[PDB]
């Protein structure tokens, strides 16, 4: 089977950045699609961005262009998010989810990663 | 007399990365998940050559630009036979009419979208339209290492069975069984 | 950028239907909506792919469907474990993949 596992919670004060990683297994991680979406507590899904672990192209949403930067390391299958320049308004669940086979255009999220709980307070 | 039919070949499919993704910065970009898709493709082809030499000792407009680098190696060397082809054909035209797919993005063609477009958006259309193509050949590889799994279990069977009396057939052989 | 109603209620043993309202550049573009279901405490699962399929290990009574630049999901014979988030989505002219609200069936 197909498995996205997280790491742990991160209590980073205002100011400092995350290191969030995405582990796949069970799939060829070249290939397909990483997307970053993360979820405040109490509120909806509102997405952050996707990389493509082929060419590390990125695209971000407009309310995170220039504070988060997604890498990915194909050796270890692993995605590293990087959201810098932290605020009260960031503390979230950040979701890791793949990207399904395209067949006529952008199609789903095929697995949903664990959840990330970054708290972001003084 | 009891006549069965063997399926022991699969046509042989490789693909040539350098015209199917495109420049030549596209294919240091997006080489590796293509070398991993040719290298399944070659060993298939491998996998039917010497399922061939074991059990025996859009094709037809092939018959390469003109179809995105999606070759036809041909070999060195009636129900079943005939679904033989017919899945293999229903692979590879689905594969070719999937290429003609726009993926989401404002064309299907590589030459409008550095036309009109803006790089730093077409940098992110290109990797999705290369990468769906390239997704879409990941399907075709995961389809032809299912089917060349069935006729490996085929030729494998084939290859024990070789009174009989054998005579050859497109992409494999009949045994006529006297008892 | 998808509006979605915030929550919907009623009994179990029926049909509800909720919807999901894009732009046309958006929904109306061709792009594929999909939807997904949130269980409290735990990550989102995919609920409906390709606007009309269903995928594995996900009962029949789920259905969706789209016209122009709207989308909708529909429940058959609702029951205790339905009761959960759920979200819509769609892929722009910029292919950035854009979620609706939440959806709280209650």
């Amino acid at each position: 089977q197909v498995q996205l596992v997280q790491s742990g919670a991160e209590v980073k004060k205002p100011g400092a950045s995350v290191k969030v990683s995405c582990k796949a297994s069970g799939y060829t991680f070249t290939g397909y699609y990483i997307h970053w979406v993360r979820q405040a507590p109490g509120q909806g899904l509102e997405w952050m961005g996707w990389i493509n672990p082929n060419s590390d192209v990125t695209n971000y949403a407009q309310k995170f262009q220039g504070r988060v930067t997604m890498t990915r390391d194909t050796s270890i299958s692993t995605a590293y998010m990087e959201l810098s320049r932290l605020r009260s308004d960031d503390t979230a669940v950040y979701y890791c989810a793949r990207e399904a086979t395209m067949i006529r255009g952008p199609s789903d999220f095929d697995y949903w990663g664990q959840g990330t709980l970054v708290t972001v307070s003084s | 007399v009891t006549t069965e039919i063997l399926p022991v070949s699969m046509t042989k499919t490789s693909v040539d990365c350098t015209m199917y993704i495109c420049c030549s910065n596209l294919l240091l970009q997006y080489g590796s998940f293509c070398t991993q898709l040719n290298r399944a493709l070659t060993g298939i082809a491998v996998e039917q050559d010497k399922n061939t030499q074991e059990v025996f000792a859009f094709i037809k407009q092939y018959g390469a630009q003109k179809f995105n680098g999606l070759t036809v190696l041909p070999p060195l060397l009636l129900g079943k036979l005939q679904d033989v082809v017919n899945q293999n054909a229903q692979a590879l035209n689905t594969l070719v009419k999937q290429l003609s797919s726009n993926f989401g993005a404002i064309s299907s063609v590589l030459n409008d979208i550095l036309s009109r477009l803006d790089p730093p958006e077409a940098e992110v259309q290109i990797d999705r339209l290369i990468t769906g193509r390239l997704q879409s050949l990941q399907t075709y590889v995961t389809q032809q290492l299912i089917r060349a799994a069935e006729i490996r279990a085929s030729a494998n069977l084939a290859a024990t069975k070789m009174m009989s009396f054998p005579q050859s057939a497109p992409h494999g052989v009949v045994f006529l069984h006297v008892t | 950028v998808l509006s979605q109603p915030p929550s919907v209620s009623g009994a179990p043993g029926q049909r509800v239907t909720i919807s999901c309202t894009g732009s046309s550049s958006n929904i109306g573009a061709g792009y594929d909506v999909h939807w997904y279901q949130q269980l409290p405490g735990t990550a989102p699962k995919l609920l409906i792919y390709g606007n009309n399929n269903r995928p594995s290990g996900v009962p029949d009574r789920f259905s969706g469907s789209k016209s122009g630049t709207s989308a909708s999901l529909a429940i058959t014979g609702l029951q205790a474990e339905d009761e959960a988030d759920y979200y819509c989505q769609s892929y722009d002219r910029s292919l950035s993949v854009v979620f609706g609200g939440g959806t709280k069936l209650t």
